[PDB]
């Protein structure tokens, strides 16, 4: 079984993180330098530093060698027990199923407890039920 | 390869039989590299849109699922490595998870996250 590290990273940058990395696996497992790691993790839950998968210290020394997001949590590699290979993968309740209830983050009706309608397949905007608090033109000028 | 790797982070799905995480261009032009024949998610946008989803989380860098813990847990080792998800919600209509069942393919419920 192998074993997990845990590395750091730049807040912001986690899946550039790991769409970088991919590819330098990719970039290397044919030459005379591969790459030794298994999986690397990124929880979206997470904000600041992700997981790897390598069965020793060295090899993860030696696989993020050179990246420049990588290079602040380059000195140390801390190491997980093994009951906590599991509690990463558990996610809490994506977040997009209709007739559900959902909050605005800007505009008028901040903070205010809303409901979803229709979903768009373009992944650009979403139908949501709402009620009017305007003054419907009484009181402002 | 170079084609599992989703090559813009914009407007990025996953896959509920095998949680292939990729960009919308690659699951039209190429499809569900690890499931082409029963799927057939390649030259439309429909079925891409049907049976793959956008609503997934966790991302996990599959490259030796014949050798790693996480692979086994998630049972993808027997899948080609590659771009993953952890947890893909949601359900196939009936339409064509009855024809999984006749062609020998059980479709599992990926979604390996708890509800409340
Ligand atoms: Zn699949």
């Amino acid at each position: 079984d192998p074993n997990l590290w845990t590395v750091k990273c730049k807040i912001g940058e986690e899946r550039a993180t790991a769409i970088s990395l991919m590819r330098k696996f990719i970039a290397y497992q044919f030459t005379d330098t591969p790459l030794q790691i298994k999986s690397v993790v990124a929880p979206e839950h997470v904000k600041g530093y992700i997981y790897v998968e390598a069965y020793k210290q060295t090899h993860v020394k030696q696989a993020i060698e050179g990246v420049g997001n990588l290079r602040l949590g380059y000195w140390n590699q801390q190491m997980v027990p093994i009951k906590e290979m599991t509690d990463v993968l558990k996610v809490v309740k994506a977040n997009l199923k209709p007739k559900s209830w959902v909050r605005l983050k800007r505009g008028i009706y901040k903070d205010d407890i809303a409901q979803v309608d229709y979903v768009e397949p373009s992944q650009n905007t979403i139908s949501l039920k709402m009620i009017p608090r305007i003054d419907y033109d009484r009181i402002k000028a | 390869a170079l084609e599992t790797v989703p090559k813009d982070l914009r407007h990025l799905r996953a896959c509920l039989l095998c949680s292939l995480v990729k960009t919308i261009d690659q699951f039209e032009y190429d499809g569900c590299d690890n499931c082409d024949a029963y799927l057939q998610m390649k030259g439309n946008r429909e079925m891409v849109y049907d049976c793959t989803s956008s609503s997934f989380d966790g991302i996990i860098a599959m490259m030796s699922p014949e050798d790693s813990w996480v692979s086994k847990w998630q049972r993808v080792s027997n899948f080609k490595p590659g771009v993953y998800a952890v947890s893909v919600t949601g359900r196939l209509p009936q339409g064509i998870v009855r024809e999984l069942k006749s062609r020998g393919v059980a479709y599992k419920s990926r979604d390996t996250a708890i509800k409340t």
